[PDB]
């Protein structure tokens, strides 16, 4: 279910604080868009993994730069 | 002879000077020194790369069956390019003698840990990461030693300061002990006691 | 009633030392004193996780040895009979055969502690 | 004669027990644990004078800093001297205890355990002879004698 | 340079006031008249010769001009919240207080600290608090440059208020007057009391005003008991209890010979609600900003729980709810 | 010459791991030690001690760091490190001093 | 005869050994010392034990 992949992915990056949850969106780069950090992206990985009950290697999540490509992922 | 001279004998120093020559001859690839003191102690100064091949062959080698490692030390001389000198020492019982394998390192530059060599080492490392920031590579359970179990630093090094930085109290405030920078009511006194006439000329280094 | 009457004093006496105990001497309460003990360091986890226990089995063989012991007991009143060849005949072979369960036990290395 | 009189007699039955039975906590750091054992050995014997250790902190009343206290121990040492129920005394014997002793300007020394718990008694020494340390007990005997809590509560 | 005698450093706020002052490394009196034991907390608060122990009495004026003798600051810390056989709560909060202004007045002391309550009235409800407004004039009488301090609660580890809640749980069930509402509470921590204590102890603006040193948030008593038993994870059974019966109840526990649970006057102050601000500095002015409730209150609260609960996050209890009255 | 890692990349992945494993174990370290702060701070304290050696730029002295903070990882997973040496990250006892000019000229040089 | 419940069985193993998950041996954890009779006053042997 992939809508319900990218659903889950919306609640987790808005319960995340840091990010701006009206400019947060599906299109959106952590870092160049949103503004967060490398240490940023692996705390919303690291959401990700909680959410989904799915752990994540490093070589993979350190692309995951945009909810899109997260969702992608997860389709796995 | 002389009653208040220390009495020296030749036949230990030939004997190390000789085995000094066939240690050095036997492994060429790793040895850069070879000496031995007017104390008679033979002292080997290799590559850092050749500590465990070294210390195999001193354990295992008939003609020299070094197998207690009575010590492993680091000295600081900061002016050299390599700061810390690793000295292992060493006591064959089968021929009832002792050896001295020296080594050099950087605080960026591992050794490799001798565990597999001599058990013995296994704290000795430990001690020497912890007080000198020497790190050794394959080592089982590398970590501090002596130091407190949140402190920073190597205490050792010759840069350290004596009294460190940091100083524990109990604050009633929070309850527990507190780790504030340090105060002395009295300072440490560094008496200067160096004299301006040199006390040894066989150790006169050239202008 | 005579027996009831000391044991109800003894409690009664134990309770009241208790009691003194407790509400006598002046009381500083706070966390650091009130934790756990552990050589002067915290626990590093809580006393309730599993104790492994390295005679189990010889703590369910004392069992089967305490209900022995329960079959053993009414002898003195057992040897008062005239059926003194059955009562001796009986007791002989009870014991044997806890003796025998023991050897068994001994042999096939249950009395060791498990490691 | 008056209920101050009947207070300051009880106040002295208080500290005549505690003073007379004073239990010091199996506790020793460094050399001075070695004098400590020879004031326990037969030739002065704190037991005579009622004093018997015990391992547990529950069971104590003083506590004997004997030994340097170092950076790494200073918690536990705290941890133990809070665990101790009250009332509770420190005497802190050798001068690695009293302030930093040998070890004063050292990076990982506690100048003195009255930094960490307030202490009751201070021996001098290095370390204090077994009777310097048994002198230093009968003065903490002295200061029990001389508590009047009683009093003070009466008076207040 | 200062040395600061404090006259009530014995105490649950005192020890905190002599740490502070002790970190600022001024030379600190100790004047006290309890057993020398007690004093043992403070022992440790300041290095060598920094702390000086004396005995006193407040009978003894000779005592207190030997206290207030070579200080250039005197914080007046006495109180207490029952009225002793021999002190009542007119002598502690008046006849002490004026005393030990008079006599560092004649001593000349450059400042004086006396500590009221913010709810400190000539009209209240509360003997305490009709007694401590009677103080405050008699001290600004006889050190007409004294300045004034009037805490609200003060809450901590050796606290008498959070601390008195959660030992509601002995009785099962909490009686409060009207359930808690219509009772407005503002508790300050003790730590930002003995900070602001300690800086007006220097801060040039200070001299000859009153603070109120209360916390950030307003609670209604209600709330405030109820987050206290859900950080102490007991079961909080509220009940209304009209203040007659309640006086009562504190009747017969203070007529305990040590120190009673609570009193008339206890129950009197925990259900008088607090005033607001109204123009009076607070503790921002003199540079201390107030912690809240909800950070400290479980190094308080911890020790209140059983084993179950003893180990739980500060985050698993839902925070009170703030008026804005 | 690599300790570990060859390059900076890969001497960041290290030091990612590490900062997963200490985000991971602030909440079981709270819970445990019985610490008097939130997840959120022990988390915010990881995260300011990762960014006090975010200058560095070489890999070996990177390596060291990693190191360093791996055994003090350890050092905390087991209770080796109690609370008193684990509220020390936090200097919940220093009264800042000011960096202004004035202030500095003020109290003492 | 599947059924909607029955959907998430498997058959059994065809030796009754099932591959069972590994468990995990929470040995207990001792602060033997420092403050200790017989750990000289100033040792901390962090002790693992079972039983
Ligand atoms: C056969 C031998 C065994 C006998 C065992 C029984 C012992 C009987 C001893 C009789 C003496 C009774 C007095 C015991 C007082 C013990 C507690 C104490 O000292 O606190 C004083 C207390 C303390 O008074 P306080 O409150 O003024 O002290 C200061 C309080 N703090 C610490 C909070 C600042 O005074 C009493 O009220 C005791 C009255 C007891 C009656
Ligand atoms: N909730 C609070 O705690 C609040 C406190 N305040 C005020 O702060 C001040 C401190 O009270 P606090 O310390 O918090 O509670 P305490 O009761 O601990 O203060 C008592 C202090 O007064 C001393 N004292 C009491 N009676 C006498 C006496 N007759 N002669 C000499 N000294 C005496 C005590 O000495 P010993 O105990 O050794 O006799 C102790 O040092 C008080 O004025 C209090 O009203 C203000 C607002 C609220
Ligand atoms: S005070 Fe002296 S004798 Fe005692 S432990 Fe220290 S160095 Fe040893």
């Amino acid at each position: 279910t992939l809508d319900g992949i990218k659903d889950r992915v919306l609640y987790v990056l808005k319960l995340y604080d840091k990010i701006d949850p009206e400019k947060l969106s599906v299109n959106s780069h952590f870092m160049k868009d949103l503004g967060l950090d490398s240490l940023d992206q692996v705390e919303i990985i690291m959401a990700m993994e909680d959410e989904f009950g799915f752990e994540i290697p490093d070589i993979d999540a350190e692309k995951l730069m945009c909810p899109q490509e997260i969702v992608d992922y997860i389709a796995d | 002879k002389r009653p208040t001279v220390r009495p020296r004998s030749d036949v230990t120093h030939k004997q190390l000077s000789a085995f000094g020559e066939y240690v050095a001859e036997i492994l060429p690839k790793y040895v850069q020194q070879v000496q031995v003191s007017c104390l008679d102690e033979l002292e080997i100064c290799i590559h850092p790369d050749g500590v465990i091949p070294t210390l195999t062959f001193l354990r295992d080698h008939t003609n020299a069956q070094f197998k207690s490692l009575a010590d492993l030390t680091a000295v600081d001389v900061p002016t050299r390019q390599n700061r810390f000198e690793i000295v292992y020492n060493l006591l064959s019982l089968r021929f009832n003698s002792r050896i001295r394998v020296k080594t050099y390192a950087d605080e960026l530059t591992p050794i490799d840990s001798i565990v597999s060599v001599h058990i013995a080492a296994n704290w000795y490392e430990r001690e020497v990461w912890d007080m000198f920031g020497v790190f050794f590579f394959n080592h089982p359970d590398l970590r501090r030693i002596l130091t407190d179990y949140g402190f920073e630093g190597h205490p050792f090094r010759k840069d350290f300061p004596l009294t460190g930085y940091v100083e524990l109290r109990y604050d009633d405030e929070v309850k527990r002990v507190v780790a504030e920078p340090v105060e002395l009511a009295q300072e440490f006194r560094k008496f200067d006691l160096n004299s301006p006439w040199e006390a040894f000329p066989a150790y006169r280094q050239p202008p | 009633m005579n027996l009831y009457t000391v044991i109800f004093i003894n409690i009664l006496l134990s309770l009241t030392l208790i009691l003194v105990a407790f509400w006598l001497p002046q009381m500083n309460l706070y966390s650091e004193k009130a934790n756990p003990y552990e050589c002067g360091f915290d626990p590093t986890s809580s006393a309730r996780l599993p104790f492994s226990m390295k005679f189990f089995l010889v703590a369910i063989t004392f069992l089967l040895f305490d209900l022995e012991i329960a079959l053993l007991l009414p002898l003195p009143w057992a040897i008062q009979t005239i059926k003194t060849s059955t009562m001796m005949i009986m007791a002989f072979i009870l014991v044997t055969i806890l003796s025998l369960g023991l050897a068994y036990e001994w042999t096939q290395k249950g009395l060791e502690w498990t490691e | 004669s008056r209920a101050e009189y009947v207070v300051t007699k009880l106040d002295d039955l208080i500290n005549w027990a505690r003073r007379s039975s004073l239990w010091p906590m199996t506790f020793g750091l460094a050399c001075c644990a070695v004098e400590m054992m020879h004031m326990a050995a037969p030739r002065y014997d704190m037991d005579r004078f009622g004093v018997v250790f015990r391992a547990s902190p529950r069971q104590a009343d003083v506590m004997i800093v004997a030994g340097t206290l170092t950076n790494k121990m200073a918690p536990a040492l705290r941890k133990v001297y809070d665990q101790m129920p009250e009332p509770r005394y420190v005497v802190s014997m050798g001068s690695c205890a009293n302030g930093g002793g040998y070890y004063h300007y050292s990076y990982s020394v506690v100048r003195g355990c009255d930094r960490i718990v307030p202490v009751d008694i201070y021996v001098p020494g290095c370390p204090p002879t077994a009777e310097a340390l048994l002198y230093g007990i009968l003065q903490l005997q002295r200061k029990i004698k001389r508590e009047q809590k009683l009093k003070i509560w009466y008076r207040r | 340079g200062v040395v600061a005698t404090v006259f009530g450093a014995t105490g649950f706020l005192g020890r905190y006031v002599v740490n502070h002052l002790g970190r600022m490394g001024s030379q600190v009196i100790i004047p006290y008249r309890c057993d020398v034991y007690d004093i043992m907390h403070l022992r440790l608060m300041g290095d060598l010769g920094q702390l000086t122990f004396l005995e006193w009495d407040a009978r003894d004026k000779d005592s207190i001009r030997k206290a207030v003798q070579h200080s250039n600051v005197v914080i007046n810390l006495i109180g207490r919240e029952w009225e002793t056989r021999n002190f009542d709560f007119e002598d502690v909060f008046v006849n002490i207080p004026r005393a030990i202004a008079q006599a560092s007045k004649e001593a000349g002391v450059e400042r004086f600290i006396h500590v009221s309550h913010l709810n400190a009235s000539m009209k209240s409800s509360s003997k305490s608090l009709r007694s401590k407004a009677v103080g405050e004039k008699e001290v600004r009488s006889v050190f007409p440059e004294a300045i004034i301090i009037r805490p609200s609660d003060i809450f901590g580890r050796e606290d008498r208020f959070l601390n008195h809640f959660a030992n509601y749980r002995w009785f099962l069930a909490v009686p409060l007057v009207s359930l808690g509402f219509k009772t407005v509470k503002q508790p300050v921590y003790v730590a930002d009391v003995s900070k602001g204590i300690v800086n007006a102890t220097k801060d040039p603006d200070a001299v000859g005003k009153t603070f109120a040193f209360t916390g950030p948030n307003r609670y209604l008593l209600f709330h405030l008991v109820k987050y206290i038993f859900g950080m102490t994870h007991r079961t909080f059974i509220p009940y209304p209890l009209p203040l007659f019966v309640y006086s009562w109840i504190g009747k017969l526990f203070g007529l305990s010979p040590f120190e009673p649970w609570t009193t008339k006057d206890k129950v009197e102050r925990i259900h008088i609600s607090d005033v607001m601000p109204t123009d009076l500095p607070g503790l921002e002015d003199l540079g201390v900003q107030p912690t809240p409730l909800e950070l400290k209150s479980i190094e308080v609260l911890r020790r209140h729980r059983t084993y179950r609960w003893l180990s739980s996050e500060i985050e698993e209890t839902k925070p009170a709810k703030t008026v804005n009255y | 010459k690599p300790i570990f890692s060859r390059d900076l990349n890969e001497a960041k992945r290290r030091v990612r791991e590490l900062y997963r494993a200490w985000y991971r174990e602030v909440p079981n370290t709270v819970h445990l030690m019985q610490l008097d702060i939130t997840v959120k701070q022990g988390r915010d304290k990881v995260r300011e001690m990762f960014m006090k050696n975010a200058h560095v730029t070489d890999p070996r002295v990177v390596d060291l760091l990693v190191i360093k903070g791996k055994m003090e990882l350890q050092e905390t997973i087991k209770v080796w490190k109690q609370r008193t040496h684990v509220m020390r990250f936090f200097h919940e006892t220093e009264t800042p001093r000011p960096k202004d000019f004035l202030s500095k000229f003020y109290m003492g040089h | 005869y599947p059924s909607k419940e029955t959907a998430h069985w498997k058959p059994p193993p065809w030796n009754d050994v099932d591959i069972l998950k590994e468990k995990a041996v929470t040995n207990m954890t001792l602060n033997f010392g420092p403050q200790h009779p017989a750990a000289h006053g100033v040792l901390r042997l962090v002790l693992e034990l079972s039983g």
